[PDB]
């Protein structure tokens, strides 16, 4: 899906 | 107020001196911002700054000049016209770096019966317009900086045509605000106007202003004191009216970075 | 949180006065301008205010590219007595007028900077010779990196400058760049020196330019044609337009109001008269 | 990473909608919001210490 | 498979973000990701020994 | 090498350091195309000699 | 200190400048009393005080001097030894009122084949007598205050017998102490020796002391600086030794009031 | 994911 950083 | 308090009357005290005015059009607050110290989010050299406090943010009195039919107009520059104030001047001197901010109050009375309207405005950076035609930005450190005296404006650009020693001085056309602007816009200056008939003062409180939160006082001017007849000086029926024209300029919240020996310029 | 392209307010709608009250009387000595609205000083009706001020916000009217300087290359025959032309451009806005102006309405400024570069080309010689598609090295040299000699020294290498590669007849190159400052905004006027004169020291010694602080400023734009000699001579010239993205902008100036008369505010005589004629009581 | 906002619809054919989702590293690189503030006059308009009410005189 | 990440944002006009999607099977053709560490300098300024304290004589 | 800082050996005021050493790493510092080499080719006509 | 720490191993630090010393006595801190400001329930002046901090409290170097085998003796005044040292004098000169303390640190080293000590002495009101035996307390203000140079002790009172034109100075017979007292005696004022087998240096703490809490810098000295030879210097076996001494003083917690336009003095 | 302004 999505990685968040 | 009801117990006799004047937007007129206004009295500031800073350091061992006290300025008093009867006849006041309010005062301006350059952006609406006081002068403050350098915060230490915003602070940059690391040395303990030096802040002298009242020994240097007290009321300088310059040499008075005077108002006559053929005046027009002129022109100081801050920290210069201040370098030679007593320990202002020395604290200056002394260190590479330095702010400040200043309270500036021209004075200038003369009565019911004369006429004449003073603009008084404070520029940001006021680069002025150099003499020459063959050559630009050549006018000198010496006369860039004329100390406490300042300098003046003319209503004519006279070209200087000495190529072989050039006067390398600024030559300020009034009309064009010294610097190739219209004067008539310089009101988006932080400025006051001494109208005779209303006022016999103006007061200019302005912040240090800069892209650098210190800088180099010797070699740069923050702000630039710009005084020009809007309406020319007129009394009675003489034909040749004079009255005077007082500065007196506070520091406020100086404070001085880089100590070493004391700078020794050439200013003449 | 009033956004710029938000309503303005409303007229509201006012009636007859007889008072005290003098909001038409005021004394612009204070240095104030006085804060009026029609409903002031005339009978109003409601009106709902529909306009914005979306188009005059800093980023707004600066949400242009502008042209700041147009450099001229060129490719020629091996055998030429004049060497092939490359061109270095000391970074600026100060080369030509429009963005110079609308940048000085301010004493001082912060951006984001998007340069684009708009290439074209032409023969020069009355010949009936071709040449094949050019490539062209736009070199940034910083302050201090070598700047080129030659079209083909060993500089054009840049382990380390940025470089744009432009294929000719591609899209226009386009490249953005932080706010690069070494102050904490960009001084759209300097009053001052570089240098102080020192007592001690001979004048010419202690002697720099009115108003400029850095020498070299921001450094150089090089470009070349990387293609070898071709007997064929060809031309070209590219155009660098600046954008100010991200911008703001603190105290506020009259325009410039004479032609400029180079970098610093100087003016030339004979250019001094900018207003015209017209009568006092004629409309 | 997408940020969905709004368009103000000036000629019309809910609220229109536009996508943004920037592709590097430097803001820098990025374009420009417009999503911009406004603020009042008054540090240049009206500079003086003491605040004027307009229906007052100006001088007191 | 979306990478999330924000920008340090320089100059100004909440956290402004950028995506990043790989393309390839090989990390090879990835871009850099510029998300680096840094360290401390002592394997090469303090390579001594005895731990210095700079307070302290270095040699006692 | 003597660890030392200004507060060491001057006095100093507090300042809050906002500065990186961003460009400065590894990656930073080579993220660059640079140039190795320049290879010559050509395409002549079939009846050279060369 | 078992993390080495030493009696002998000192660094000060006082605004931009730091000392450091590897052969110290330890350091002297006058009668107990570290340097303070002027509290409130003692303060005289009621003007706001100049406080210069880092621009004046800050350690300066005077002119080295040079120990042979017939040196007899060094003198100095404070605050005069330090009234053309760089922002502090200005803030001396500007102002009616000041005060201060001082870190005094004498410096002199030679080797392990050198021998010779040094008494150095810091005397409260070290008034010296004159040179004359037909008029008393007719040193002249110039002779007095002789600045950084200081002055020197001798071990022959001469009396000044030209009556026309009178020297007008000291003369300070050293084992009287310049001031008509035994030399042994000193002791009981704030010392140390410098021994060279011993110490290189010496290091005194000087509170502010007057029977005022604040007085004239420029019209009185509050402490006296006195170097003397307690034992000759010598070295191997050469005749001619020489060996230099410096003096580094710091100005501690300075405050100045009554501020006004320059002291010029008459200082020759 | 997505922010909405
Ligand atoms: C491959 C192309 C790279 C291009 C890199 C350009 C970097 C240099 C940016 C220059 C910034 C110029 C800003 C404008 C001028 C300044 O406002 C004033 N002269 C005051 O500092
Ligand atoms: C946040 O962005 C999560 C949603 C991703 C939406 C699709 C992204 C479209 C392609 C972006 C490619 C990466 C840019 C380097
Ligand atoms: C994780 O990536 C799930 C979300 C997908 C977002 C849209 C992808 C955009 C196109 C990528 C194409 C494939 C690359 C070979």
């Amino acid at each position: 899906g999505s990685s968040s950083t | 107020e009801a117990c006799g308090y004047s937007d007129r009357v206004l009295q500031l005290t800073l350091g061992n001196s006290t300025i008093t005015t009867q006849e006041a059009a309010n005062s301006v607050v350059a952006y609406g911002r006081w002068p403050e110290y350098l915060r230490d989010s915003e602070a940059n050299p690391v040395d303990q700054p030096t802040e002298p406090d009242v020994a240097a943010c007290r009321f300088y009195t310059l040499d008075t000049v005077s108002w006559t039919k053929e005046s027009r107009g002129w022109w100081w520059k801050l920290p210069d016209a201040l370098r030679d104030m007593g320990l202002f001047g020395q604290n200056m001197y002394y260190h590479y770096l330095g702010r400040s901010g200043y309270t500036v109050h021209v004075q200038c009375n003369a009565s019911k019966f004369h006429q004449g309207a003073l603009g008084v405005f404070a520029v940001p950076e006021m680069c002025l317009a150099g003499d020459s035609n063959t050559t630009t930005m050549h006018t000198s450190y010496q006369n860039a900086n004329p100390g406490e005296k300042g300098g003046t404006f003319t209503g004519t650009f006279t070209p200087d045509n000495n190529q072989t020693s050039p006067a390398r001085r600024f030559c300020p056309v009034d009309y064009l605000l010294g610097n190739g602007t219209l004067l008539g816009n310089a009101f988006v200056f932080p400025h006051q106007i001494i109208n005779l008939r209303t006022n016999n003062c103006a007061t200019l409180v302005l912040p240090y202003v800069n892209s650098l939160s210190i800088d180099s006082m010797v070699k740069h001017n923050n702000w630039g004191i710009a005084i020009l007849p809007l309406a020319p000086l007129n009394f009675a029926s003489e034909s040749s009216p004079e009255i005077p024209i007082t500065l007196t300029i506070a520091p406020m919240c100086c404070e001085f970075n880089g100590l070493r020996n004391i700078t020794l310029p050439r200013l003449q | 949180a009033a956004t710029s392209r938000d309503a303005l307010p409303n007229t509201e709608a006012s009636g007859p006065t007889h008072s005290k009250e003098i909001p038409a009387l005021t004394a612009v000595e204070t240095g104030a301008t006085n804060p009026l609205v029609p409903s002031d000083t005339v009978q109003t009706r409601h009106v709902v205010q529909h306009r914005s001020r979306s188009e005059s916000s800093i980023e707004s009217f600066f949400a242009r590219g502008a042209c700041v300087t147009i450099m001229t290359v060129d490719n020629p025959a091996s055998t030429t007595n004049k060497d092939k032309l490359f061109a270095v451009w000391k970074i600026t806005y100060k080369d030509t007028v429009q963005l110079r102006r609308k940048l000085e309405f301010f004493t001082y400024s912060r951006f984001d900077m998007e340069l684009t570069f708009v290439v074209t080309a032409n023969f020069t010689e009355t010949n009936n010779g071709h040449a094949l598609n050019q490539v062209y090295q736009i070199m940034y040299i910083p302050p201090g990196a070598p700047v080129p000699e030659k079209w083909d020294d060993y500089t054009w290498q840049t382990s380390s400058n940025p470089s744009i590669f432009y294929t000719y007849g591609t899209a226009p190159a386009r490249i953005s760049v932080p706010y690069v400052g070494i102050s904490n905004a960009y001084s759209h006027f300097y009053d001052g020196f570089s240098k102080v004169p020192l007592k001690d020291q001979s004048a010419a010694l202690g002697d720099s330019l009115y108003g400029a602080a850095s020498l070299n400023d921001f450094g150089i734009l090089a470009v070349r044609v990387v293609n070898d000699h071709n007997p064929t001579k060809v031309t070209s010239k590219i155009r660098v337009y600046l954008k100010p993205k991200h911008i703001r902008v603190w105290c506020p100036r009259p325009p410039r109001a004479v032609a400029y008369y180079g970098p610093g505010v100087d003016y030339k005589d004979g250019t001094l008269t900018p207003l015209s004629t017209k009568d006092l009581t004629t409309y | 990473g997408a940020q969905v906002s709004s368009q103000k619809v000036g000629a019309h054919e809910s609220t229109i909608n536009y996508t943004t989702i920037n592709y590097y590293r430097d803001s820098a690189s990025n374009a420009a919001s417009k999503q911009d503030f406004s603020q009042d006059p008054s540090k240049f308009t009206e500079p003086i210490k003491d605040v004027l009410i307009k229906t007052a005189p100006m001088l007191n």
